[PDB]
């Protein structure tokens, strides 16, 4: 059941971390990715696989687990996006086994059906990370490890108050989601469980006066970017928001809406602006993983289940391809040495279809038509021009700016006059690129088909902020 | 369903020739693109003749997948499939010895494609993802052959402002997604008729979808990327100014006729933008030294035309204007690549002169071209362009100026396309053609875009000839009409439009085999050849500004993270300052401790 999916990346972590070879945690993966997609299919709804143990019965704590419709398809974006990261990782660090120990972490992150559940893996995730980032490449790696974990655990602690406000002033008998929500937080108690809330997911989410972590994270990981594809996924701000900080505290969001939209916008705009003026990959790309969240944030934080499923449905996607543009760079710069955007131009002579699967992966990151990212932007900027126009509109002074700083980094760094001529393709990289592409492309054509699950939630959720 | 088809072929060959694609010989990608493009021509004629087509597939929940063939959208399947397959051809002649053969013919493939899903289509949605499937395209071949930075940048430029045009889209989509709740065109016309509802909005929704239009026509104030296109090969510039990519922005007019023909000041502001672009593509025109941005100029003018066409109403007629322009264009372009292939790709004017005698079916290809750009009295370009010009004066919005600005416009454009032909086959000899100029596959679909210009012509005649567009177009969509119209007059009117064309013409033949060029036409002609300073301007106050404001953000996030780090300096120096506090002398310590604890016996009450 849902366990079984959520431990194989844990334990194939820890017999690549703590056994050999490096190659059985590809397979794991793999493994991982078929689990994850079976059980993406047959789904009846939420009861999927439900799964409930104790864990402090004195206290109320219940090991609760199952699939939503939206636990699935996120259950499919990280196997699938941890898989290719696997296979193509060239790290062989022997920390891959970090990696897939994350990649459970996240799984039963999402797989939480009590909010205990949710913020202890909300809290362990950070080991991985600051493991995978220390002893693995950076000059200033543990100072930029420090300003991202003191950010996250000045966010986190006074949640921990939060929660226990949550469970304790509703007088909930245990820590489940669906008795919390069966007593809802009344008036001027719900506003300080819903700060510490936006507090903790904003720092996380990430926004824009609290997004100081993401440019020296994303630089000093591993050069290779499996790290930085694992820390990407770890942007999971917004669905705690939409799942459990609105319905818990809803009284006081109504107050703070202005605000998160606004803060929303305001860092989709200046992500995406000042991804123009990075001189390098890591910061450009941190810079467009920063204007995702702020789109998607405008998405969760305007009501209207048109614009929260499409926040959503962005923010799963734009995992996939910022994963995969960071094994990209990682590729690239195992083959040549160097990730700076003006040298190495030629590239694209050299490269044959290393240059057409980042282009691909571009605009899909642009969101053009006909791949993933366009469906929940579009529904994302209706959603939000329905709850704020003036916020969506400026917002929306982002797609120029995408297309510039993503054509002219594709420009040139690939485009332009031939250098040296560069390796052009490694054997693991051919599925990585066939497999990417593919659900990209399968994802963006048919959002018909997924986030179906995902309608029934947002207009629930999105009504209970109306009478 | 077999309408899907027609698109699944140009994905097909796309992905073949993008893929595997140098594993084919050379002859090949065309030979594989001209068959799908004809291959869809076929299916999409005989679903036509059959009565229409409709299909409908499950997509965003409320916002589903709607196929709709109807009169409007066959007619610019046909051209758009006639004129590509032509192209292809003149390609598969043109592109010789170049590598990514199968790269030109997948971007081909997948030009036609997308941009048959954006004429084909019932919803908002579909025609979007047209929109920016076309500037994709678009950028991909204006950067063909990749390795020069200076045909990079025009490719650039073209996709940001596309993209500043799709954003204008977006928003007027949501917008009419906010009010009604359909953004299907059909359902959304059906429940638009009657309760108007918010016409600020209404207005304001046209207003940004016309701004689309707008940077996809290379209207003001976007009209700038399209004369960097010249950078693209031959074929494709022709396919982009000719067939596709800019009667999207028409087609878009024609399809939302019903918003905008409720919207007086939106329409009439649309002609007046038609107008002005046509005015500076004329104005600045003659002055350009190059052959194909003397052309891009040209196509700035016709294009303003047809939105003047589109701005009063005249619907049908600016889509008179687009079938003409289809025709004569791609004539233009590909006679121009002809050339330079001829010449060895010298691409200049002020390099060029004396071609007449040398060039046989080339020159005759040129003046047919230029007589129908200036209007020759018996050419399609005359019946297009006054039936514009009077129903300037018949259509609403008043047409005043409007009228005699096109007719001076008319005169502009005989003189430049004199001063185009002459100074590229007339009046003096310089550079060297040996060997091959005529090739047979290149002039021989060139001869069929020809003929077809000579005799598109009469399907749109004044009423004592047969209209035949006109029944065809209104049943379908642009139901509206409300118009005035005479006779006898209105001959007169079409005398004094020939007659104009032809003093035009001669006009530019002196003019511009004179040589002599005063004091006040040398400054005239060197500011239209920099485009009279536009450019200057758009890098002055916009971009380098954005450019200087993406450095300064930067600045900005890194004192903020440098103030983060004053937090965590602060909180060490309090440590220290409270480290300091233990000074190791047992007195301290006892004071501090005796303080402590009656301060704590205090708080205790």
């Amino acid at each position: 059941m849902v366990v079984l999916a959520v431990l194989l990346p844990v334990v194939f972590g820890a017999l690549l971390l703590l056994g050999l070879p490096r190659a059985l945690g590809v397979l794991g993966a793999g493994l991982s990715f078929l689990l994850n997609l079976y059980l993406f299919l047959t789904h009846p709804g939420g009861v999927a696989h439900a799964f409930q143990a104790p864990l402090l019965p004195g206290a109320g704590v219940y090991w609760a687990f199952g699939l939503d419709g939206l636990s699935a398809l996120f259950f499919l974006t990280i196997a699938l996006t941890v898989f290719l990261g696997a296979l193509v990782a060239r790290v062989e660090g022997r920390f891959l086994g970090l990696a897939l120990l994350m990649e459970g972490l996240l799984l039963g992150l999402f797989a939480a059906r009590d909010l205990l559940v949710f913020y202890v893996f909300f809290e362990a995730a950070l080991i991985p990370a600051l493991l995978m980032l220390y002893l693995y490449g950076g000059e200033g790696r543990t100072r930029a490890l420090y300003t991202f974990v003191l950010f996250t655990l000045v966010g986190s602690l006074p949640m921990l108050a939060a929660v226990l406000g949550a469970r304790l002033l509703s007088g909930s008998p245990t820590f489940l989601l669906e008795d919390l929500l069966a007593h809802p937080l009344q008036e001027e108690a719900a506003f300080w469980v819903f700060l510490g809330f936006a507090l903790a997911f904003a720092i996380k989410t990430p926004l824009f006066p609290l997004h100081a972590w993401l440019p020296p994270f994303h630089q000093e990981n591993h050069p290779s970017g499996l790290a930085d594809a694992l820390g990407t996924l770890y942007k999971v701000g917004v669905f705690a928001f939409f799942r459990f900080a609105i319905p818990l505290a809803p009284e006081g969001f109504a107050q703070a809406q202005g605000l998160l939209l606004f803060l929303a916008a305001l860092s989709a705009l200046y992500g995406a602006w000042v991804a123009f003026a990075a001189k390098d990959f890591k910061t450009l790309l941190a810079y467009a993983g920063l204007s995702h969240m702020g789109v998607a944030a405008l998405g969760v934080f305007s009501g209207t289940p048109e614009g929260a499923m499409g926040g959503l449905y962005l923010l799963a996607a734009s995992g996939v391809y910022t994963g995969g543009l960071f094994l990209l760079a990682g590729r690239l710069y195992e083959r040549t040495g160097t990730l700076e955007i003006g040298r190495y131009r030629g590239l694209a002579q050299s490269a044959p279809g290393l240059a057409a699967l980042a282009l691909i992966l571009f605009l899909a990151m642009v969101g053009l038509p006909g791949l993933s990212g366009f469906p929940g932007e579009f529904l994302t900027l209706l959603g939000a021009y329905k709850a704020s126009p003036w916020l969506a509109a400026l917002a929306f002074l982002s797609v120029i700016a995408s297309a510039a700083y993503a054509l002219t980094a594709f420009q040139k760094t690939f485009w332009e006059e031939g250098g040296s001529g560069v390796k052009d393709l490694a054997g693991a990289e051919w599925g990585f690129a066939l497999l990417s592409v593919l659900a990209l492309l399968l994802m963006g054509v048919f959002p018909g088909y997924f986030a179906r699950g995902l309608h029934p939630l947002a207009e629930a959720f999105a009504k209970l902020l109306g009478g | 369903m077999a309408l899907l088809g027609t698109i699944l072929l140009p994905l097909l060959g796309f992905a073949l020739l993008g893929l595997f694609g140098k594993r084919m010989r050379e002859p090949l990608p065309g030979v594989l693109a001209s068959g799908l493009v004809l291959a869809s021509f076929l299916l999409g004629a005989g679903l036509l003749l059959s009565g229409g087509a409709r299909f409908q597939a499950e997509w965003l929940p409320g916002i589903p997948f709607s196929l709709l063939l109807d009169n409007l959208s066959g007619f610019m399947l046909l051209i758009v499939t006639g004129v590509g397959f032509l192209i292809h051809v003149y390609a598969i002649g043109y592109m010789g010895g170049d590598p990514g053969y199968s790269r030109f013919f997948a971007y081909f493939n997948l030009f036609i494609a997308m941009m048959l899903t954006l004429v084909l289509a019932d919803s908002y949605p579909v025609m979007f993802i047209g929109w920016e499937g076309v500037g994709l395209a678009s950028f991909l071949l204006i950067g063909f052959w990749y390795k020069n930075p200076q045909y990079a940048d025009s490719a650039r430029k073209a996709f940001i402002v596309n993209r500043i045009g799709d954003l204008g889209f977006m928003l007027g989509m949501a917008i009419l997604w906010a009010l009604y709740g359909t953004l299907s065109i059909s359902e959304l016309k059906e429940a638009m008729e009657g309760p108007l509802k918010n016409p600020d909005l209404l207005a304001l929704a046209g207003l940004l979808l016309f701004l689309g239009a707008v940077g996809k026509s290379a209207q003001i104030p976007l009209m700038v990327w399209l004369p960097d296109a010249m950078a693209g090969p031959t074929p494709v510039s022709a396919l982009i100014h000719a067939a596709t990519m800019v009667t999207a922005g028409v087609y878009l007019i024609a399809r939302s006729s019903f918003l905008y023909s409720v919207l007086p000041d939106v329409s009439y502001a649309i002609a007046v933008v038609g107008l002005l672009t046509a005015a500076y593509g004329a104005l600045s025109a003659f002055g350009q030294t190059d052959i194909k941005k003397i052309v891009a100029y040209s196509t700035i003018s016709q294009l303003g035309y047809m939105f003047l066409a589109a701005g009063v109403g005249a619907y049908w007629v600016a889509l008179f204007h687009v079938f003409t322009h289809a025709f004569f264009k791609a004539l233009l372009f590909l006679a121009s690549g002809s050339v330079i292939h001829a010449l060895g790709g010298e691409q200049d004017v002020r390099k060029m002169g004396g071609l007449w005698k040398h060039l046989p079916q080339t020159r005759w290809h040129a003046l047919i071209g230029a007589l129908a750009l200036g209007g020759l009295p018996l050419l399609s370009g005359f019946w297009s362009k006054d039936a514009i010009l009077a129903a300037t004066l018949t259509y609403p919005f008043g047409g005043v100026g409007f009228y005699v600005g096109a007719l001076l416009v008319a005169v502009l454009t005989a003189m430049y396309a004199m001063r185009w032909f002459v100074l590229v086959f007339l009046g003096e000899e310089r550079g060297h053609h040996h060997p091959h100029e005529a090739p047979p596959v290149m002039l021989w679909p060139n001869h069929l875009l020809a003929l077809g210009s000579v005799l598109a012509g009469y399907l749109a005649l004044p009423h004592p000839l047969p209209n035949v567009l006109e029944p065809f177009l209104k049943p379908a969509l642009a139901e509206v009409e409300a118009h005035h119209l005479s006779l006898g007059a209105e001959w007169g009117l079409i005398a004094l439009s020939a007659a104009v064309a032809l003093l035009g013409l001669w006009a530019g033949f002196v003019f511009f085999q004179r040589k002599v060029f005063p004091a006040w036409y040398l400054a005239f002609e060197a500011a239209s050849r920099e485009a009279f300073y536009v450019d200057r301007a758009y890098n002055a106050l916009i971009v380098n500004p954005l450019k200087a404001l993406a450095e300064a953000l930067f600045y900005g996030d890194r004192g903020l993270l440098s103030g983060y780090f004053g937090l965590g300096g602060a909180a060490r120096s309090l440590g220290q300052g409270l480290a300091r506090l233990q000074t190791g002398y047992l007195r301290v310590y006892a004071l501090l401790f005796v303080l402590g604890a009656l301060l704590l016996l205090g708080v205790m009450r």
